């Protein structure tokens, strides 16, 4: 089948350069134009340009004139976009797709985060209900996963057992570090007689936390 | 450039209803216009190519018509999985261009948020920081005013709000609201309140705690 695989997420420094690959399969690579599309966190979709792997011709969006650079390796069936002079506003998901007038084959995309932060592991804080307004039938417990870099962290409860009642919120930036929270709801039968645990994993840092929600007795 | 304008920007839709989305061009593009569906944090999926042609594997409920400057995507009977972003694109000239997008959401029956407030953990407080968390879970509509109060006086500085996507199962939303303070800023007050105004009530949903109470 027609496969379009892109390269993994990248975290780069401002003013650096990144090279993003789009590997192709299941077709004659040289035949079709590879398109490049940029998608900024909720901002539509922008056509950056395209490249014909056979000839080498390359059309760029006016707006993208000396920031994007398409090349192609016909031997290995890979197109490349180079982004130069990174600025924060270059942070977005980028897609390759096979040209056909319409795009029916899309690579899975590559996320680019432009930033001066560095691998920082999270601080994981247990949120246990206050002595007030705790009382109810269900109970909502929470986990604060604060100041990590870069995305993503993984949050599961009771090592994947608690799958119902869980809400994991989108991380927000707070001084160039990320913060996220997750809430699980459970019947007041379980906690605190049933140990609820918040598991957080941060690959980038090689951090694994098992953070239990103890009662606020202290 | 050929500016592609789509309307409406968002659409609240009860399942079983029929919608029509519009895509207009700033100059005629003949039959060069295709429709994509994008689901959150997934690549776009082509649904219709060259105004009206159909691709294998796309549900028959989707169809397009139009020509020149006016295009339409019609979903005869919106299903629940039809939630997402709807893009049009012109392949008439360079550069290639997309529409703004029309976001489609599933209309449900009102649901009142479930509000919970959490005081700073001691462990965090040792770091000398205090984050006050409020979860407002499973509500519809998406409209909601959250307001923080300290010793009854409102506070606007220091609040970060995060939202989950319209949920797949029940079509409800969830938000979390964090109030971040210095440890010393926290200890200068007693009562912290999280108050939600949702259309499912005349009077605010209030949750608070007393810093001191253990």
């Amino acid at each position: 089948q027609v496969q379009l695989q892109e390269s993994g997420a990248e975290v780069m420094k401002p003013g650096a350069s990144v090279k993003i690959s789009c590997k192709a399969t299941g077709y004659t690579f040289s035949t079709y134009w590879i398109e490049w599309v940029k998608q900024r966190p909720g901002h539509g979709l922008e056509w950056i340009g395209e490249i014909l792997p056979g000839s080498g011709s390359t059309y760029y969006n006016e707006k993208f004139k000396g920031k994007a650079t398409f090349t192609a390796d016909t031997s290995s069936n890979t197109a490349y976009m180079q982004l130069s002079s990174l600025t924060s506003e270059d942070s977005a998901v980028y897609y390759c797709a096979r040209g056909d007038g319409n795009y029916g084959y899309w690579g899975q995309g590559t996320t680019l985060t432009v930033s001066s932060a560095s691998t920082t592991p999270p601080s994981v804080f247990p949120l246990a209900p206050g002595s007030a307004a705790q009382t109810n039938s269900m109970v909502t417990l929470g986990c604060l996963v604060k100041g990590y870099f870069p995305e993503p962290v993984t949050v599961t409860w009771n090592s994947g057992s608690l799958s119902s009642g869980v809400h994991t919120f989108p991380a927000v930036l707070q001084s160039d570090l990320y913060t996220l929270s997750s809430s699980v709801t459970v019947p007041s039968s379980p906690r605190p007689s049933e140990t609820v645990t918040c598991n957080v994993a941060h690959p980038a840092s090689s951090t694994k936390v098992d953070k239990k929600i103890v009662p606020r007795d202290c | 450039d050929i500016e592609l304008t789509q309307s409406p920007a968002t659409l609240s839709v009860t399942p079983g209803d029929s919608v029509s989305l519009s895509c207009r061009a700033s100059q005629s593009i003949s039959n060069n216009l295709h429709w994509y569906q994008q689901k959150s944090h997934e690549s776009p999926r082509l649904l219709i190519k060259y105004v009206s042609q159909s691709s294998s594997g796309i549900p028959s409920r989707f169809s397009g018509s139009g020509s020149g400057t006016d295009f339409t995507l019609s979903i005869n009977s919106v299903e629940t999985e039809d939630f997402g972003m709807y893009f049009c694109q012109q392949s008439n000239s360079w550069p290639r261009t997309f529409g703004g997008g029309t976001k489609l959401e599933i209309k449900r029956a009102d649901a009142a948020p479930t509000v919970s407030i959490f005081p700073p953990s001691s462990e965090q407080l040792t770091s000398g920081g205090a984050s006050v968390v409020c979860f407002l879970n499973n509500f519809y509509p998406k409209d909601i005013n959250v307001k923080w109060k300290i010793d009854g006086s409102e506070r606007q500085n220091g609040v970060l709000n995060s939202w989950t996507d319209q949920d797949s199962k029940d079509s409800t939303y969830s938000m979390s609201s964090t109030l971040t303070l210095t440890k010393d800023e926290y200890e200068r007050h007693n009562s912290y309140t999280c108050e939600a105004t949702h259309k499912t009530s005349t009077s605010p949903i209030v949750k608070s705690f007393n810093r001191n109470e253990c």
